[PDB]
DNA sequence: TACAGATTTTATGTTTAGATCTTTTATGCTTGCTTTTCAAA
DNA sequence: TTTGAAAAGCAAGCATAAAAGATCTAAACATAAAATCTGTA
């Protein structure tokens, strides 16, 4: 019995708590570029411990 | 130092501006290369620019904002607390609205002295909630707690305000006190006990609440219960005012 | 792979609480039982961070190490081979 | 100085309604007072029903808790979505003290304080209708002191806020009273989140103890929509025959009501109230919801009402259907305005009809009357009734097409200006960002006129460079970037405009004058940014670098 | 003046709110090497 | 269609911020006997 905003804020807080903040542009960035640039490439090799 | 980022706004700009700068790409520029400025010339140039730069548009804008004063009065008579926000100082606006306008209107409509206005300087870090409630108890003379109402090492201020809420629900709905809170998100008034005290006072229909906020994250202070008790109507009043009174408690040299 | 019932998480929570209660586990950097009544009074008015996070994330330390378990657990036990790494 | 004080009281100097004169100030004061009194009867008629509904919520909820509380273990009640405001009643049951104990997390820092407050309240309540120790031996000696049996009802308020180790140890402490034959204990838990979040924080033996007899009770106002429908129906019967509700307004009500779950009814009351205040403050036609004001027609009323699009459509349909032009020019009205403001508008009574038919004739209770009213407004009531698979035979009886009546735009509650959004649910930090970035929508551009014309205000000029920068900003490079935007000559002319100030004139002829002025303005704007929360010094004793904290459009 | 009763003074115990300092751990900066997508031929 | 090359990634080492709490103080809350002050008598 939580609100829709409370539910997505809980999901986003879990994502912020368990994803390191240097690869978010490799997942969430989607918008068309007018200026030349590169987003984050992503994580190179996977970790073998579930965070 | 304009960023070499493709994006400026939203989460796109947030993720695009938080990238990694190399050591050779950083600038080792310090404050020692800045021109030396003493306190007196700082004061002189600031009071010159704060009294002559963009003064006429600020004056005309302020004359537009007092056409909102009857609507503010009407929102206060229906039980809503006023929250003002914007860019610049709102202190002169709040005292001019509450003292020169609102208190004579409330006093004349309730027909001989005017309504007392209790001012809280929340920009002052020494703003103390117990002394504010001491002034409130002198202004309103509430009934003291009996022995069963003191509970067991309870907070006497909060219990007295709850007794006040239960008392004032069966009174005529005439405003007896105007509580002006400059900088409701200030350094000591933003604490949980002060906010709880002020929201429970905002429950009482006989106290008019006119508050202002300066921090960009001020609505984080209020949960569902405090938003219900505060009963805010929000009004954006941006004026680009100097805010020289509130700057006396910080050090401008740093 | 080389049968034993695998128990679920909700059932293993009770076994975990019984192992904590029997002092096989110990909370990380826990002082425990204070020396004098004044220190215990000071501790009783403090809200420890371990008591607010969920139980599955609490850090714990062993009161008995794996080598000691290999010393005491008999050879005929079906989990004796996992007392070595 | 009072400005440097913590608090001070001003006894203002006294040298009559807040409603203003409309029709560009040409409205009479009689119409202003009649609008005031009309708003007061509508507001009183709505709020009397709202107070009665809230009292009925309290009474029925105490009745449900009293039923569940009565008729060697704890008697456990879990109140889900409680918010812990209700006063729980216990009966008078002879030869037995029924003592009710409220505990909050603030009153519960440890188990010792819980027991001491509980036994002090128990002893005080037993004495109210020789000192003792405030411990559990008061419970075992209760029949020796007072002569009657004991029934303790513990009410834990805000269970999602109390430390769960303390609460577990307190329940284990209260387990010790089961060996006394004159004691029964009931526990009431005000659960706000859900029951699965509570049992993952309690130990398994405590859950096994609590499992012997427990009752769940959904005590939310959202359950069944039974209390929201009464408030919305009370607002409908207040404005029935006087005001209409737009589909935009009802959709706004539903969208805002979804975003708040624990406090839904007073948000709905606040939104409907503010819409009523806005209508009675902005509209001069509000006096025409009373039929006795039809002699108050003036010219400005006619030119305001002639711009209605329903009137526009009606007269273009009239020129479509009527060939001669003499009858068209006669209408282009005062007598035609009166005969249509007395129409019944039976959508409210029909909404009540389908509400009582769904509730008391088909035994269907899980409907939102606000959503049903929105579907009746948009014309899709059948697409709302084809869900329960029982209104198929009654699909043709409950048919209603919307009638877009003439001059309903002067009597309606809408939101096409965003006033309800700007006042009740504003985009606070977005408004601050947009006032900082643009600033020509705040300060007027009047046509020191030159420096006001060609130089921005300092906070907006700082924000324009702040937004285009990186996360980490060098302060000296920020000051260099800010100094380039400023005019080096017009500022030095501006500080020489006043010949009375001599020290500023002396500082103006310094060869390092403009950089000093730029650094003073830059530092004042930087500390304004620091107080607003826009920047942060990532240090303690250097203050050479700052970190951006706020992004526009988030 | 006499004296019961109310208030003050002095003295101490109970509980909560907050400050300061210590110890251990997270976190960010630097520097050198390695992978990877996009601007250009 | 390549290509190459600068942006991104990664990790070892280290200086430093900061979390957690041990320890303590002071204010609010609470009680209580002896002395002292008040109001009648």
């Amino acid at each position: 019995d939580l609100s829709i905003i409370s539910k997505y804020l809980l999901i986003a807080s879990y994502i912020c708590s368990y994803l390191e903040p240097r690869y978010d542009a490799s997942i969430f960035s989607r918008k068309t570029r007018i200026i030349q640039g590169r987003a984050a490439y992503g994580r190179r090799k996977k970790k073998e411990v579930n965070p | 130092t304009k960023s070499a980022s493709s994006f400026l706004d939203t989460f796109e700009g947030y993720f695009d501006q938080r990238k990694i700068v190399r050591t050779n790409a950083k600038s080792r520029h310090t404050m020692s290369m800045a021109p030396d400025v003493t306190r007196e010339e700082f004061s002189l140039v600031s009071n010159f620019f704060n009294e002559n730069f963009q003064k006429r548009p600020r004056q005309k804008l302020f004359e537009i904002q007092k056409k909102m004063f009857p609507q503010y009065w009407f929102e206060l008579t229906q039980g809503f607390s006023l929250l003002f926000y914007g860019v610049g100082s709102k202190r002169n606006f709040l005292e001019e609205f509450a003292i020169d306008y609102l208190s004579p209107k409330i006093a004349y409509s309730q027909l001989v002295n005017s309504i007392p206005c209790l001012i809280l300087n929340g920009y002052n870090p020494s703003c103390n909630y117990r002394d504010v409630f001491k002034e409130i108890t002198d202004l309103l003379v509430p009934a003291e707690l009996t022995r069963s109402e003191t509970k067991y090492w309870g907070n006497h201020v909060i219990l007295q305000i709850q007794k006040m809420i239960d008392f004032y629900k069966n009174q005529p709905l005439d405003i007896k006190l105007i509580l002006v809170v400059h900088n409701l998100d200030g350094p000591s008034i933003r604490k949980n006990t002060f906010q709880t005290m002020l929201s429970f006072l905002s429950v009482i229909r006989q106290i008019a609440i006119v508050a202002s906020t300066d921090h960009i994250y001020a609505p984080l202070l209020w949960d569902n219960m405090k938003a219900q008790n505060y009963n805010f109507v929000f009004h954006d009043i941006s004026n680009f005012e100097p805010s020289t009174v509130e700057s006396t408690f910080q050090d401008v040299m740093k | 792979s080389r049968t034993i019932k695998l128990w679920l998480k909700k059932d293993v929570k009770n076994v975990w609480e019984n192992l904590v209660q029997l002092d096989f586990f110990t909370e990380k950097s826990a002082v425990g039982l204070r020396d004098n009544a004044t220190a215990a009074f000071y501790a009783s008015n403090y809200q420890f961070q371990g008591t607010m996070i969920p139980f599955d994330l609490r850090s714990y330390q062993m009161q008995i190490i794996l080598q000691e378990l290999r010393r005491i657990i008999p050879k005929s036990n079906m989990y004796y081979s996992w007392t070595q790494l | 100085a009072d400005a440097q004080r913590s608090h001070y009281t001003v006894y203002p100097s006294l040298p009559h309604i807040p409603f203003v004169k409309l029709l560009s100030g040409k409205e009479s004061e009689v119409n202003v007072e009649k609008r005031w009194e009309l708003y007061h009867q509508l507001h009183s008629h709505f709020h009397d029903q709202v107070d009665h509904i809230i009292d009925n919520i309290e009474a029925d909820l105490k009745a449900e808790i009293s039923d569940l509380l009565y008729s060697r273990c704890f008697n456990t009640i879990f109140l889900l979505g409680s918010d812990s405001t209700t006063k729980i009643e216990l009966k008078d049951e002879s030869s037995r003290y029924n003592v009710l104990i409220e505990l909050t997390p603030k009153e519960s820092p440890n188990v010792r304080m819980m027991l001491r407050r509980s036994m002090y309240k128990l002893y005080s309540a037993a004495d109210a209708e020789n000192d003792v120790s405030y411990d559990l031996s008061l419970v075992e000696n209760f029949k020796r002191l007072f002569g009657k049996d004991l029934a303790m009802v513990f009410n834990f308020k805000d269970v999602d806020s109390i430390n769960f180790n303390t609460l577990d140890n307190f329940i284990i402490l209260l387990k010790s009273a089961f060996k006394y034959d004159h004691v029964k204990i009931s526990l009431i838990f005000n659960i706000n989140t859900n029951l699965s979040n509570i049992e993952k924080n309690l130990r398994q033996s405590t859950i096994r103890l609590l499992k012997r007899n427990y009752h769940k009770l959904d005590v939310s106002s959202n359950k069944g929509f039974k209390y929201g429908n009464q408030i919305f129906q009370s607002f409908l019967d207040t404005v029935d025959g006087k005001l209409n509700l737009s589909d935009r307004f009802v959709e706004f009500i539903l969208s805002k009501m979804a975003n708040n779950t624990n406090h839904n009814l007073q948000l709905l009351t606040k939104m409907l109230d503010y819409s009523l205040m806005s209508y009675f403050f902005q509209n001069a036609f509000s006096v025409f919801i009373d039929p006795v004001n039809v002699d108050f027609l003036n010219d400005d009323y006619l030119k305001i009402l002639s711009r209605c699009p329903t009137f526009m459509f009606f007269v273009e349909g009239l020129i479509k259907q009527h060939a001669p032009a003499d009858e068209i020019l006669s209408l282009l009205l005062e007598e035609f305005f009166v005969e249509f403001l007395v129409r019944e508008n039976p959508i409210n009574g029909h909404a009540k009809f389908v509400a009582r038919f769904l509730e008391e004739e088909l035994n269907i209770t899980n409907f939102n009357l606000i959503e049903l009213y929105h579907n009746l407004l948009i014309g899709k009531l059948d697409s709302y009734l084809d869900r329960w698979s029982a209104c198929k035979e009654y699909k043709d009886r409950l048919h209603f097409e919307p009638i877009d009546t003439i001059f309903q735009e002067l009597f309606t509650l809408d939101n096409r200006s965003g006033l309800l959004t700007q006042s009740i649910f504003p985009s606070y930090k977005s408004n601050i960002e947009d006032n900082l970035l643009s600033w020509e929508q705040v300060l007027p551009s009047l046509d020191s006129g030159d420096l006001d014309k060609i130089m921005a205000p300092v906070l907006g000029q700082l924000f324009k460079l702040y937004r285009e920068a990186n996360m980490t900003i060098n302060i000296y490079d920020f000051y260099i970037a800010f100094r380039e935007t400023l005019p080096k000559e017009e500022i030095l002319n501006f500080i020489r405009k006043d010949p009375s100030n001599t020290k500023l004139l002396e500082l103006a002829e310094t060869p390092d004058a403009f950089d000093k002025v730029a650094l003073i303005l830059f530092m004042q704007a930087i500390f304004a940014f620091e107080n607003m929360g826009l920047i942060k010094f990532q240090s303690t004793k250097s203050y050479d670098l700052v970190e951006k904290c706020v992004w526009r459009g988030i």
